[PDB]
């Protein structure tokens, strides 16, 4: 009746190892499946590149500091230059899948802080601009804040998420903390949420995986000062349909 | 003796609002866990 | 002509009325309901996910950094952490959470709320603390010898890092108007405070200062009444 | 017959959760109080075992908690002018189609994710001094791809395909049920892509978050007149959202908008909550204690 | 089927009590005059044991005298002006709303201290020479806590949650069912005590009897207009209060009240009996002796 | 659309139609309804309960005085100690009554009265007196020999300090209207005048004067037709 | 043939007048005593 | 009893034809790509035998495009102008009846060679300025034959046996349903022939596809007026055709139409496709290729 | 008078409401309904009907010849043909097409396309095509070696002398709305681009020029949606 704080996640040929790990989140209860007949509209045989695409992709690690502000990424624009998944996601106009998003922020029992590890669907990027008419820049964000790759971008106004919502409620998501005293690692499996069956990889990110210090990460001097953020995340459940000429974005 | 919830046309959006199904499935997102904790229960022993 | 007679509220315009309407789509079928995960269909179950109390609601403070509850070794004993008030509705730390902004769609409110305390110091950080509600009547404690004799929780740091105070729908009336002050007083809810039960114990090299993160939520006899329109958000001008 | 259908019509009220009787614990590993927020989980305590309950037989109604109660309320979602006097002497407007330009109707929307829902559209028209002279209106549905007119006797208020309600402004106002017309399977508050493929690499970027399958076309309004009419009518639509579904929560909008389609704040970002004196303040007075 | 529920739908007459035949009685010992008023009882004396009654098959109907029938009656609750004319050119007014204002609801009101009822509310609106031009209102109902509007153009006229109606004033008067809305099981009309905790030492004291339970919000009325109208438009609100349960009935009201939510009475004290000349005095001429 | 034809009746507001409306909260669930004592379903239950006839309502008499029917040692004998009449809705002592005033929410009245009278004077006072009730058209008795002739009770003060006479429903209609006065004297209910049968006999260092207080309420057979508006207390301003 | 007393909102409170259940106690205002005394008995001995 | 009936009309959802899943094929003999276009005949080639193709259980409202649902829907088919003002005093004006005049109903029409249907005729007539005062109108129906009115006092305004409605411009719209009238099976909007016999020599040739058996009267509207009313009240008849049988489709009409009664388009020819650059130039830019 | 209320939308004329009208002709029997050959009940089945592709719709085109692919004798190899979007309501090839006519009377529309090419050459007239279709995302395909990553047959020219290239329903959403240009590209079907596989080999003394006729259609599962008012005639006054 309680949750054992070690852990291996298995995907592909990759497994994930941790001793010191909260729990599971099983995003709205709902794990990654395949797209029903009943829910599909594309004719098309969907390809299903099992072990090649769902498997643990680590990519990227960002150092916490003491006055960071927390970093996002978007699903499947994380994804979209890394590996099989990478080039099925090129190759073909629609894709669906879940993911395992395995967050690592591992610190010494003299560390402190928190980091809170949400997924978020549709998180659309606002822009932080004055007053100002239609026609300014600054009322929109660059494409390098709305899809920022495999690095991820770092927060602005993490208070309101770069998205004018409170950081305060964004555990309405599906969340973990990352509690140095008390785990290391964060684990969310998120089913593919859509109001479509299957959509493009390239144009449309499903989720936002933002990883942001609640409590700032405080030590004494001789602890190690570079603290790692890492993010493995693995597709579950990948399929790609409508095969054409590899289009990059 | 009630009369109401009667659609008058045969499209059946027309119809009125669907205020007979409360359902309330909390669980999905204030336990969206795989490991099923106890209340009695240490979460985390 | 079958005989009919109007009766007052003819061509009224009533905002709230669930009645029927002319199709102007015939024969519109939509487009096929799929699955889509995440689907909530009562707002109670959105009031009790737990979401970050902003108890550090001060001038100066900004950013992530309202969420926190500074928590210091302290040089006395029977010091005084923290305090906030527990009316879900009212200017304060609940506008922060799912619960206090559902409610300001309501004007009366009722059942039992809850916050979850985390503590989110180093694992060499212990101590415990006295996490009292006061239920109305009283105003804040001054003391902890006076904020024991409410409901209260004594809070010991650990492996489980987060403790749960439940504030029991402790009432006169089965309902609490979402609205406070003024007469409005009438609905206090009361007011939760967080005392230094021991002291914030550490070794030497560890941080001296932590932070207890506040998560409010409602239980699940929460109950919401009368839907009104909110008063956090307003607008000047059409969105263009 | 179907006389059972009619009579299970009222709604039945759904009780909150009763209390039960608890009494005191003294023992060992049974902690119900000790939680593990990093979980991701609410906590699962409940009243019983941490205070002495008594047995509350709750009667309080949650019914109206629904997300069709919570939403099945006409609000605004646009004012339309109808200019025809001055310097405007069109007699006609086209309106883009959009619920998210006024404040009210739009915070509830984004409360969802998706939201798959008909609706009740009323049309609430006058002129300036809240008179409404008879005098004939058209409001034509024009879909994506309709030809919109361009004056107040094109042919396309022939109405041919497109709906369109002819109402007097002395009328009662017009009131039509619209079904869930979106290329989706639910309408996309946030849309955390671009529409079209390409590099997106304009000053701008207007078209980040523009969901095309929520684009439901133009409300096209025009007095059925032959020349200027020299008054301008006020059309409010009002859309009240039935059969609803919702999907994905999301955090109640705390800044204020800025723009309509964007979710776009000021730089003075304003705190979720109002700011206090100290974290050790309270302002409730309460009575005069027996003994301090 | 259910046809027998709508046969048994008129009112049945429920009669008086029948007067039994009764004779004279010569003994000891059987007293029905005799009563002893200390008790705090009425006399349980009846007019067969007093006098030689006959038997009447009484047929009167006492259904009338019911808590129903003498309070399902709509009153006068409030006259709202909408002022929209001259010094006061604001075309909106927020109302609080208070049943206690005029005298004949008031007094009924007053005879019982708790009365859990559901209420239908009228708005009979004309303007000042009682014509009732076609303009557009905007009847609100703001609940506690709900933002009150502070213009005829403010953001809170959406009503994207709150109870509105739009009528002309044309159209017949607008009626719309109110449900029992009080956080206590029934309203209050005399509340023996104070809101709030404290010393209620204030020269005035205006907080006395004033329970908040019963303060049931404002009622917000707007002309729908964009500049001003010219024209000041009353509103008569009349409340018919139904599904009524009262209880703990009072002595009806003797003094002339003086403000709305406090008894409070003149020095001049009215009796309740007008003066007669004499405690030895009526004046009842009726007709002339046989034999004086 | 069904054919139909609009009646007259259409368009008004009739402030005594049982009708339905729509309702302005859809889904309103009200406060539970917990039992409260003293719940009065008919207005005829409180009008049968006995409440102070204010029978001295003379001029010079003020305050809780005029309640009091004085009654002293006489010197003569067959004396008249106070008369009223008997019209529920007339002004006079009738108006001090809950059955008097519930009457002027009525236009016609029906069924026996019944005035309790008690007497408040010393144990050792004793007496005998002749309450009367003279029924229509006859003036107020000039002697206790003309007032024995109608319905009336010699009461005898002992132990029991009250006394009942009930005032029989005594009219020629089925109804009597609450309106007096003019020809409304048609309904005319009576006189009741109270009579010195004996004396009022005191031992010495004995209060020679004291009071009956008079209670008139309504009997089981009481019935009230067509609610009007009472004529008892007039406004002129909306209290503010 | 009576055809009234119909409810046509979904909500309760919008019925007409409950105008069916005339009912009558008023012991507990005219007698509310402990002992209950009979009519020919003088009350108090 | 009936109310089996009453049960089952609603719309139901007749799906589109489903995906079935097909795997490769390598063989010969089954050529199913390799058509003859020559027979006249479509290709039978579906999804699954050109492609492999997964199971797509459609479940996408084909109910729609049904020739009922496409054409019942009201579209304008004639303007009349009862001219009381200026030159024209006469308060009337009698219609031919052609539902040919305006493009969106006529190209919706000639979709189809013959169509048998009844219609529900609605009448919106207002002044110039689009007021409706209350002005009584008299919309008669002249069948072929009857004898059309030259006035507006003329006897046959005294509608014995002609269809007549009676509607002040304030009224809503006046609404009749009008039965499938002709002497045919069926209306014809394509007659290859001639109404009469002889030589057909004249240099105009105004005969040629004119059926008397669509030529269904007269639709005469008067102001019910003693003298003239100094306004012009402008009549738009609206169709709608229900009931509807149409025989042998064919192409939607191209060329913008010239004439109300014949097919004639301009000598300038316009393509029914829009020109473009090259036969092998496509104005869609997609995104950006991996590798070039 | 049977007690109504009147509801918004009243004395309003939709144009798409189907309600009941008075009969303006008692008791008319029409003219009896005798059997006319070919009657269309629904508009799908016009729209599975093939009809010619304007593919040749370029500048200096005219007639008849717009409706012809020219296909001839290549001196290099991995040669274009021809391309067309399959966009069924966007200006282009397909409005000549009974389908891509009955589209722009739809918003939305589903399903599989269908172009059968036939070639119109002479007997002695070889060679081998491919014609493929590319789904959206990508641009017209530069090479043949681009092009045949995508949906495509190669079409061998023989004694049955036409193919069909299905486009496969390759969607996101479950319908495509018929507009097309700027945002509405999101719903771009694809382009079909034919590719010259080998050459096109005549004999001597025979054409070196012949034409491919596109015959586009709609498959089995084609579905349209939400019917609106084309604009393909426009009408700046009454037909007279
Ligand atoms: C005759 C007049 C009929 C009125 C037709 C109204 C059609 C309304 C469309 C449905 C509204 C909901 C979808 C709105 C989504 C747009 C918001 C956005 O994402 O910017
Ligand atoms: C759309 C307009 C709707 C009108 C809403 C009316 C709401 C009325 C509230 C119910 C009235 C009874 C409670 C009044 C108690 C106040 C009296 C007092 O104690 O001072
Ligand atoms: C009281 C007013 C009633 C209106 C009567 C309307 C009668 C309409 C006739 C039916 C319309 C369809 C037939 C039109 C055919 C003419 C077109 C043509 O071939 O030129
Ligand atoms: C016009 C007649 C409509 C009849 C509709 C059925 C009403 C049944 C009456 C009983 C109400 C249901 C709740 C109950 O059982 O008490
Ligand atoms: C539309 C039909 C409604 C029928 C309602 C039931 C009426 C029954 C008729 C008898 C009236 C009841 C009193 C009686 O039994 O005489």
């Amino acid at each position: 009746g309680y949750s054992d704080r070690v852990a291996q996640l298995t995907v592909g040929n990759s497994t994930i190892t941790t001793q010191e790990a909260a729990n599971i989140v099983l995003s709205y209860g709902e794990w990654p499946e395949y797209c029903p007949s009943t829910d599909a509209t594309a004719v098309d045989k969907p390809t299903r590149p099992d072990v090649s695409v769902n498997r643990f992709y680590t990519l990227s690690t960002k150092s916490w500091k003491t006055e960071s502000t927390g970093w996002y990424w978007k699903f499947p624009d994380v994804l979209n230059d890394t590996g099989v998944f990478g080039q099925n996601a090129q190759f073909h106009y629609l894709y669906r899948s879940g993911f395992c998003m395995h967050v690592q922020c591992n610190a010494s029992k003299f560390h402190q802080g928190a980091l809170l590890v949400a997924a978020i669907p549709e998180f659309v990027i606002a822009a932080s601009s004055p007053a100002t008419k239609p026609n300014s820049q600054g009322l929109y964000p660059d494409f390098a804040h709305t899809n920022p790759g495999k690095d991820g971008q770092e927060f602005r106004d993490p208070y309101v998420l770069d998205a004018g919502i409170p950081l305060s409620q964004a555990l309405i998501f599906p969340h973990q903390w990352i509690n140095l005293r008390t785990n290391n690692c964060a684990t969310i499996i998120m089913p593919y949420i859509n109001a479509l069956p299957f959509d493009s990889a390239l144009n449309h990110s499903n989720f936002g995986l933002v990883v942001i210090p609640i409590s700032p990460l405080k030590y004494c001097n001789g602890a190690t000062t570079e603290v790692p953020i890492t993010l493995t995340i693995a597709p579950l459940n990948s399929e790609f349909s409508g095969l054409r000429q590899a289009i990059k974005q | 003796i009630n009369f109401t919830n009667i659609n008058y046309y045969k499209d059946s959006y027309a119809a009125s609002a669907s205020r007979q199904d409360f359902a309330q499935d909390p669980a999905k997102f204030t336990r969206p866990v795989l490991d099923a904790i106890r209340e009695a229960a240490a979460p985390l022993q | 002509g079958f005989p009919t007679e109007l009766k007052p509220g003819t061509n009224q315009f009533l905002t709230t009325d669930d009645g029927t309407s002319p199709p102007i789509l015939p024969g519109f079928e939509p487009t096929p309901l799929i699955h889509i995960p995440g689907e909530f269909t009562s707002l109670l179950d959105l009031c009790q996910v737990e979401t970050i109390l902003e108890v550090n609601n001060t001038t100066g403070t900004t950013g992530v950094s309202r969420l926190l509850i500074p928590v210091r070794a302290q040089n006395n004993v029977d010091q005084l952490c923290a305090s906030f008030q527990v009316d879900p509705g009212r200017n304060g730390p609940w506008q922060s959470t799912m619960v206090g902004q559902i409610c300001r769609y309501y004007t009366q409110w009722s059942g039992s709320l809850k916050v979850t305390f985390m503590f989110t110091g180093s694992f060499m950080a212990t101590g415990k603390m006295l996490i009292a509600y006061t239920p109305p009547g009283s105003a804040q404690p001054t003391t902890r010898e006076a904020a024991m004799l409410g409901t209260h929780i004594v809070w010991d740091f650990g492996l489980q890092s987060s403790v749960t105070l439940v504030i029991p729908w402790i009432s006169n009336t089965h309902f609490r108007a979402v609205k406070t002050g003024g007469v409005y007083d009438y609905y206090a809810t009361g007011i939760v405070t967080i005392w230094y039960q021991t002291n914030f114990v550490v070794p030497p090299d560890t941080p001296t200062e932590a932070n207890i993160i506040a998560l409010g939520a409602a239980q699940k006899n929460f109950t919401l009444k009368l839907c009104k329109d909110t008063d956090e958000i307003q607008q000047t001008a059409e969105y263009q | 017959s179907a006389v059972s259908a009619l009579a299970d019509t009222t709604i039945s009220r759904v009780t909150a959760a009763n209390t039960a009787a608890s009494t005191h614990s003294l023992g060992t590993g049974r902690v119900p109080a000790l939680q593990a927020a990093e979980t991701g989980a609410s906590s699962n305590s409940s009243d019983e075992n941490l205070i002495e309950t008594r047995c509350v037989m709750n009667r309080n109604g949650v019914n109206e908690a629904s997300v069709e109660h919570f939403y099945s309320r006409a609000g605004l979602v646009g004012v339309v002018e109808v200019k025809d006097s001055g310097t405007s002497l069109d007699g006609y407007t086209v309106w883009p189609i959009d619920v998210m330009g006024f404040v009210q109707q739009r915070r509830k929307l984004e409360l969802s994710t998706y939201m798959r829902f008909d609706a009740e559209f009323t049309f609430v028209s006058n002129l300036n001094n809240s008179t409404t002279p008879g005098m004939l209106l058209q409001y034509m549905y024009v879909p994506p791809g309709a030809p919109k007119p361009d004056s107040r006797k094109s042919y396309q208020w022939q109405t041919a395909t497109n709906p369109s309600v002819f109402a007097k402004l002395s009328d009662p106002p017009p009131q039509v049920s619209v079904p869930f017309m979106s290329p989706a399977t639910a309408y996309q508050w946030f849309y955390d892509g671009y529409p079209t493929f390409g590099e997106h690499k304009q000053a701008t970027n207007l078209q980040y978050g523009q969901c095309p399958n929520n684009m439901m076309g133009h409300f096209a309004i025009r007095t059925v007149s032959e020349s200027t009419t020299g008054k301008n009518i006020h059309v409010r639509v009002y859309m009240r959202i039935k059969h609803v579904r919702a999907w994905v929560p999301r955090p109640l909008r705390s800044q204020a908008y800025m723009v309509k389609n964007y979710p776009t704040y000021s730089q003075t970002i304003t705190n979720t909550a109002t700011d206090r004196a100290s974290i050790t303040t309270t302002d409730y007075e309460g009575g005069v204690p027996a003994s301090p």
